[PDB]
């Protein structure tokens, strides 16, 4: 193999095999000393190590590994495909990088909030390969990007127009008011014109280089597609107000330029590993032995007074919430520093240890205090060997649970010492399948029909149905018949026995050959499905991932929360969804908008997985342009001094002179709005701020508009507020969002709108306020509440003043009572119906609303108010008079509301599978506490599951009958225990 | 194998109407998304009427209030009703396992099914 010493001398080496020949290293700097007088002058001067590289596409790359030549396969097979025998391999000196390159860095460490460069929390070097790893789909992502669509960032929707909104265009067209200058033109269009025919159609009713801008809002109405099918169009629409663009001129592409990359690419980490033949380094199949840890000792500087006299370690192999194997040490005083120096056997083959598998340590007293995961096989093939002494985590099934981070807390956290079998060579295991030639011997003979109708009654039932060992043994024992069944693939791969090579072979060769899935509809909630807990193996991971790759741009928007929560069940850095999400952001504005706030905030909060989504966040950040970078941390900054000032008003006309000091000095004259990155905020209206009297003391900011050409004088307000967790909050309008859009594909106007909520830092965020709003219990307070005697006429009164005529009134009516139905709906769903009135609030335009879910959800898991008068959702006097003439009989705007919510909750049930799913996701993700059973199927016992349409209406409005049976009890019950 | 068999095409005259039928021979049809796709000359495949394993009917913009999708699990066959048929639905009828309703991408282009059947011709002259 010829190389190129760094002096351009070429000196031919040969190919020295594969085994141990990673000393290439000192074998050539050995050569370029004996051969150069200079080499060995510079090797008192040269840098420890070199780097080598080698032409893959015209582009640099290089052999980043230590171990084995094996790796290389992959330049050697390049090399023999373009037939050139003689391959050639650069040797370069390894440069520091250069201040603009440290300064970028410490900009994108500012920006995320986490050093990545810091490796003083790995036993490994996982993340940093991740960061390597994660240079090519970024870089294929922003060459295969085209700037003007990229710039503009179009927000379109492929769905048809819903029929409340085809309803509403009046005459088959649209007006469009076109503003230029002081000059305003109002045209009048097709719903089925894009844009720009619309721009030629004004250029003709008297240069060409023109596109419309939303006034006031930084969104364009551009690409080729029909004007009714731009989101901010439709919600135009259905808001009933005009549409109005400006003559704008496109924004410059080159605003977007990204800085080019410093790394050289880093190929792949699967060349290690090859076939079974191959391997037999030593393959991980050949041994047979019983896999063997040794608990050396535990740990701890200052002992926990919880619970003691008594402890022990447990040692769980797990994959994927399957506890493969269970071994435990003898319990033992429980001190300072506990010692075994025992070595747990299990009855699992060394060889059977499939990749994911996790050791889970647990330490229990005398229940479960401390835990630590360490993943058996590493992100490069290899089995874990040596000493560990890794630092565990304290409780105060869960995502957090699952993570093979180590506490970064070394100087106050438990320590535990373990010891794995060691070995001459290391122990690689073999490729995940070579070749589906003998097919696995797929069955031939039908099935019985008996045995069709019990698999076919299988395959049909919900997500959360327990699958007994009969129903997993006829899943297994057919598989090649339930390959052609997608919505059995999360049955059929519950039924591998993952403890075992030979099946997990077998399920490998059956989804090699998977066409039926390939071809088959996109299905989100099966896909959800198969990235859960339950599904640690890779493959079925990259399934639903490349079958998630067909999503539009809005429906990732849709999802995309439960995607960055969902990478926390990956069990390694450098995972497909983390691909998919990277390369999603990348190529859309708003979904890397979105996707870096979402991934900040788990950075701030989550300490489990902070590294992970840093590297993540990393990515994306080098991946995106210099105006995003910008944006970005324009944005930090404001969060970053809104932060301190709510910190020093919490310590405590004070807040009026912080803020003139904020103003006058380090406040950007314009930021995007971390939750609308389609309005930017200017000014700040000091005279507007104030305090709100709540426990928590959030600030009620009020922005000035940054953009001249907005058509009203309005406001931005924005709330900012420290001791709570957004992110419940988040998610849970998240999953309001996604059931609204479930009612809107089936002809349902619910009114149900959430607020923008985002969450900045640790325990704080910015919260969207809604104008015209009101509470309920300052409503009730207005007049009697306070003293906890309450009234029904005081919302219908409300309601009655706020409406200047007769028709506003019944509008007002009527919106009252869609948002009131569909608030009821979704938190009896959601089982987050049992609030008090401080956190219902109502808009002067009769909308309703549910503010503060952090402050609910946590307190109903920790309790689920069996212990209390629990109503399903608050359904309270003073709605049924307001709906009603409150006679407890009936009336026709009480009738609507129960049909209306009787056709939501069928709706929903329509979709039980997804919902199911999003709702054990956001248990198991958003939950700082442990969860279990019991509270998961909450959601399929109040979704009716596997009982008729009437059945399911006959208990929605027993669920009516008993939230009117309890009026005020509820609620002064919530004020007993506030007061 | 899934099999799925058209009928009920033909020639008919502008304002007329017609009722496409097809039979799958999925046996999981009760827990399959059903939809009729159209594929005009020298056009792409749409989908333009959708129909849930529960019954939830959802139309697209140019078919929407002529046309109506109905299944029976009973029988696993899908119809397809048409009314005031106009000029431009002259195209070759397909029905296959649809998507999901509210996932714009179901909506955006060709599926990409490799089971399609003969499907079935309809003219408006």
């Amino acid at each position: 193999i010829e190389f190129v010493l760094p002096s351009p001398e070429t000196a031919l080496l040969h190919v020295a095999g594969h085994g141990n020949v990673e000393q290439m290293k000192a074998q050539v700097w050995l050569r370029a000393l004996e051969t150069s007088v200079a080499a060995d002058f510079y090797h008192r001067l040269g840098p420890h190590h070199f780097l080598l590289l080698y032409q893959k596409k015209g582009q640099w790359y290089e052999i980043y590994d230590k171990y084995q030549v094996v790796q290389t396969l992959d330049c050697l097979r390049y090399w023999k495909a373009t037939h050139r025998s003689p391959g050639q391999i650069h040797l370069v000196q390894r440069h520091p990088p250069s201040e603009e390159s440290q300064a970028f860095q410490r900009q994108l460490t500012a920006l995320i909030g986490y050093d990545v460069t810091d490796v003083s929390n790995v036993h490994d070097d996982e993340l940093e390969f991740t960061r390597r790893g994660l240079v090519t789909p970024r870089m294929a992502e922003v060459a295969s990007r085209d700037p003007k669509l990229y710039a503009m960032h179009p927000w379109v929707t492929s769905k048809p127009l819903p029929e409340y909104l085809w309803k509403k265009i009046a005459n088959n067209c649209i007006f469009i008011v076109i503003h230029r200058s002081t000059t305003s033109q109002t045209i009048k269009v097709s719903p089925d014109d894009t844009p720009g025919a619309i721009l030629q159609s004004f250029f003709t009713k008297m240069e060409q280089d023109f596109v419309l801008r939303v006034c006031g809002r930084d969104e364009y109405l551009v690409g080729e597609t029909p004007i009714k099918n731009f989101q901010w169009v439709r919600h135009c629409l259905k808001n009933g107000e005009e549409i109005h663009v400006v003559l704008d001129t496109p924004p410059d592409p080159a605003l977007d330029e990204v800085r080019k990359e410093e790394w050289p690419l880093v190929d792949d980490c699967t060349g290690v590993t090859g076939y079974h033949e191959q391997l037999t380094t030593v393959s991980l199949w050949d041994c047979d032995r019983k896999f063997r840890v040794k608990i050396r000792g535990i740990d701890i500087p200052v002992l926990p007074r919880n619970t003691d006299l008594t402890v022990f370690v447990e040692a769980n192999i797990q994959h994927g919430q399957q506890v493969l194997c269970q071994r435990r040490t003898s319990p033992k005083p429980f001190t300072e520093e506990v010692l075994w120096n025992v070595w747990l056997e299990f009855s699992i083959k060394i060889k059977d240890l499939p990749k994911g598998a996790l050791l889970n340590l647990q330490i229990y007293c005398g229940q479960l205090l401390y835990y630590v995961n360490l993943l058996l096989i590493d992100h490069r093939f290899l089995l874990r060997r040596g000493e560990y002494v890794l630092h565990m985590w304290q409780i105060s099934f869960n995502a957090d649970k699952l993570t093979s981070a180590t506490n970064p807390d070394k100087e106050n956290s438990m320590s535990i010492s373990i010891l794995l079998d060691n070995y001459c060579h290391p122990i690689a295991l073999p490729k995940h399948q070579p070749t589906p030639d003998p097919e696995g011997d797929r069955v031939r003979a039908e099935m019985p029909n008996q045995l069709r109708k019990q698999l076919e009654a299988i395959i049909a039932t919900d997500p959360l149905n327990p699958l007994t060992a009969e129903d997993k043994e006829l899943l297994w024992h057919f598989r090649y018949e339930s390959l052609k069944h997608p919505k059995a693939y999360p049955k059929l791969f519950s039924s591998v026995k993952w403890g075992q090579q030979e099946i997990v072979a077998k399920t490998y060769q059956l989804l090699a050959r998977r066409e039926v899935w390939d071809q088959s509809a996109l299905d989100v909630g099966l896909t959800m499905q198969l990235l859960d807990c339950n599904f640690s193996d890779e493959n079925v991971r990259a399934i639903a991932v490349q079958k998630l790759e067909s999503l539009e741009d809005d429906d990732v928007l849709h999802y995309l929360l439960q995607l960055v929560q969902a990478v926390k069940f990956e069990p390694y850095h450098d995972s497909a969804l983390a691909r998919f999400l990277l390369k999603r952001g990348l190529r859309n504005k708003r979904i890397g908008h979105f996707l870096f706030w979402f991934l900040r905030s788990e950075i701030a909060q989550s300490r489990h997985y902070q590294q992970r989504f840093a590297v993540i966040l990393e990515a994306y950040l080098r991946g995106c342009g210099t105006a995003m970078l910008h944006d970005f941390t324009q944005q930090v900054q404001v969060i970053e001094m809104l932060q301190k000032v709510t910190l020093d008003i919490k310590s405590l006309s004070q807040l009026k002179q912080k803020l003139e000091n904020l103003q006058n000095s380090q406040l950007p004259e314009s930021f995007r709005v971390p939750y609308d990155p389609g309005l930017k905020a200017g000014a700040l209206a000091i005279e507007k701020c104030k305090v709100m009297a709540s426990k928590k003391k959030p600030l009620w900011l009020e922005f000035k508009c940054a953009d001249p050409t907005a058509l009203s004088n309005e406001t931005i307000g924005i709330i900012f507020k420290h001791g709570d967790d957004l992110r419940q909050d988040m998610l849970i309008l998240q999953i309001l969002r996604i059931m609204e859009s479930i009612w809107e594909t089936e002809s349902l106007d619910l009114c149900l709108l959430p607020y923008g909520c985002i969450s900045t830092g640790d325990k704080i965020g910015m919260i969207e306020i809604v104008k015209d709003a009101t509470t309920i219990a300052k409503i009730q307070q207005s007049t009697v509440g306070n003293t906890g005697a309450f009234k029904d006429e005081v919302l219908n009164h409300w309601l009655k003043e706020k409406s200047p005529t007769e028709e506003k009134f019944q509008a007002a009516v009527e919106r009252f009572v869609y948002s009131c139905a569909g608030y009821c709906v979704a938190t009896f769903v959601l089982g987050i119906g049992d609030r008090h009135n401080d956190n219902i609030m109502i808009t002067e335009t009769g909308n309703l609303f549910h503010i503060d879910f952090g402050h609910i959800l946590g307190n109903y898991k920790s309790f689920l108010g069996i212990n209390k008068e629990r109503v399903p959702f608050v359904l309270t006097p003073d709605f049924l008079f307001v709906m009603g003439t409150s006679g407890k009989k009936t009336s026709p705007h009480f009738q609507k509301f129960q049909d209306i919510c009787v056709k939501a909750y069928l709706a929903l049930r329509h979709h039980t599978n997804l919902l199911i799913i999003l709702f054990s996701m956001m248990l198991m993700t958003g939950m700082p506490q442990l969860t279990s059973k019991e509270d998961i199927e909450y959601i399929r016992d109040a979704l009716t599951v596997g009982k008729n349409e009437e059945d399911a209406k006959k208990y929605f409005l027993d669920q009516i009958e008993v939230c009117r049976d309890k009026g005020w009890t509820v609620q002064f019950n919530w004020f007993l225990h506030l007061v | 194998q899934v099999q799925l068999v058209e009928s009920g095409g033909g020639l008919v005259q502008p304002g007329g109407s017609l009722r496409l039928s097809c039979a799958a021979s999925g046996s999981i049809f009760s827990i399959n998304a059903m939809g009729w796709y159209r594929q005009a000359p020298g056009k792409q495949r749409e989908l333009v009427a959708h129909i849930t394993s529960g019954g939830s009917t959802n139309y697209a913009d140019s078919v929407k209030g002529r046309f109506t999708i109905s299944r029976d699990n009973a029988k696993n066959t899908v119809y397809l009703q048409m009314n005031s048929l106009k000029p431009e639905d002259t195209a070759v009828y397909y029905c296959n396992e649809a998507g999901d309703p509210f996932l714009g991408s179901t909506w955006n282009g060709p599926p990409a099914f490799g089971s399609w059947g003969q499907g079935t011709q309809v003219t408006v002259s």
